[PDB]
């Protein structure tokens, strides 16, 4: 699990 | 340059038309064009710009994190020797990455920030320029290391101010700020306690203000708060 | 070119570690390169260079797909007049799409296919030019169009011709270039009839040939027998 | 549904 960014 | 000859408003089309094919490249080199137009950029304007240049970044950030990978195994104790081509293919990756963050940053240097006085346009750009050195921070090894995190740090900074000031606290813009200005200080400051107290806080405040919006305008705010959620549950 | 000082080794090794970065782009470059070196191919490096032209060309087709809806959308009645822009931007990435054909084909020509004896090299070769004028094909709209369409059949008969005398019905080679010859028969000949029936019996060919394989090669025949039972059923 | 091409 990558953590989220703003996309 | 290339576009200089081509209308605004046909960049801004074609722009569009390369979003719904897929072209991130070429989105992003009409988004360029209709910059370097010198007119300032309307709401849906500077969504197309961020849109393209995040494409284009984030298939080279995703490329660079293989090879990096790979690069790494390959200094393991007990990995064969296969000569320089993992080094220099990721050193070209690499800087085909900085010069797109050296693209962007050059936008918005020359002039899109100066320009920029109404909160919501101010804070996207500068919310832009924190990514965009956050993203050349992720490569970094050597003696700028420093400054460009700092560069990256500023930049957030000053639009985290400009948005507590201006904008209300379900706004998306500043929601989509703070959620990247707490992954920097997770993974790039070293600073995972003010990454979690800031995703914290920036979710708790728009859930209090949740209760003046539009059904719209609700859907909008909670997908974004739902980022700031999924990185609390994976950093605690 | 561009890749004439670097040696033909790395050139491969860089094309194996871009599909591993899905950068294919690079890896046809790459790989471009090491044809240009002047020997010949392996089977491994033939399916390197198959991969990534097939991989750039698709993004482009795709887009061209996309792109070709919404210019047949312009010109229905009652469309709103928007200028010349989805045409031109339909035609910066057609004129893209050939020149990557026109680069295969290019390499296909100086030259892969003149020095390749082996079967399983010359109908690999053959499949891929009768595939890149059927691209070219997809396209066409002017004078050339039948001879484009004439070329691609050309090319796919006599790698069908070869692969019946030298290779058995459950080669894999065998079994790609008949889908695609069927697929070209179905869409770009006009002769849907012609594609079923060497779709039914490449597929019933193979079936009767299964008993004589190892379980690794009777996976891979199977897979690809699977794709032609996609078309029949999509097509009867 | 698309049909298939040896991909
Ligand atoms: C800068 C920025 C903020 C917010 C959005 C947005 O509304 N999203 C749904 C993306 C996830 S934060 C987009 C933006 F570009
Ligand atoms: C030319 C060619 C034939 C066959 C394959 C293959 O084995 N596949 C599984 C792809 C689907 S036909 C690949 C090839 F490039
Ligand atoms: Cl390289
Ligand atoms: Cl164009
Ligand atoms: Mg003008
Ligand atoms: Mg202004
Ligand atoms: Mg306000
Ligand atoms: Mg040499
Ligand atoms: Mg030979
Ligand atoms: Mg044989």
């Amino acid at each position: 699990r990558r953590r989220k960014s703003c996309q | 340059g290339a576009m200089g000859s081509m209308e605004r408003a046909s960049l801004i089309q074609k722009a569009k038309l390369a979003e719904q094919a897929e072209r991130y490249e070429d989105m992003a080199a009409f988004m360029k064009g209709a910059v370097e137009k010198g007119e300032e950029l309307s709401n849906e304007e500077r969504n197309l710009l961020s849109v393209a240049y995040k494409n284009v970044v984030g298939g080279q950030r995703a490329a660079w994190r293989v090879l990096s990978s790979i690069e790494q195994k390959s200094n393991e104790e007990g990995s064969e020797e296969k000569g320089p081509e993992v080094r220099e293919y990721r050193e070209k990756v690499e800087t085909e990455l900085q010069g797109v963050c050296d693209t962007v940053l050059g936008l918005l240097d020359s002039h899109l920030i100066k320009e920029a006085g109404d909160a919501e346009s101010r804070v996207f750009y500068l919310k832009m320029k924190g990514d965009y050195y956050r993203y050349l921070a992720e490569v970094a090894t050597g003696d700028d290391k420093k400054r460009i995190i700092d560069s990256a740090r500023s930049a957030y900074q000053e639009a985290m101010d400009i948005s507590k000031k201006e904008m209300p606290p379900t706004n998306p813009i500043r929601l989509g700020l703070a959620l990247n200005f707490s992954v920097f200080h997770y993974e790039i400051a070293n600073s995972p306690e003010e990454a979690i107290s800031l995703a914290k806080t920036t979710f708790d405040e728009a859930m209090a203000d949740l209760h003046t919006l539009s059904e719209d305008s609700y859907k909008d705010s909670t997908l974004i708060m739902q980022l700031l959620r999924d990185n609390l549950t994976l950093w605690t």
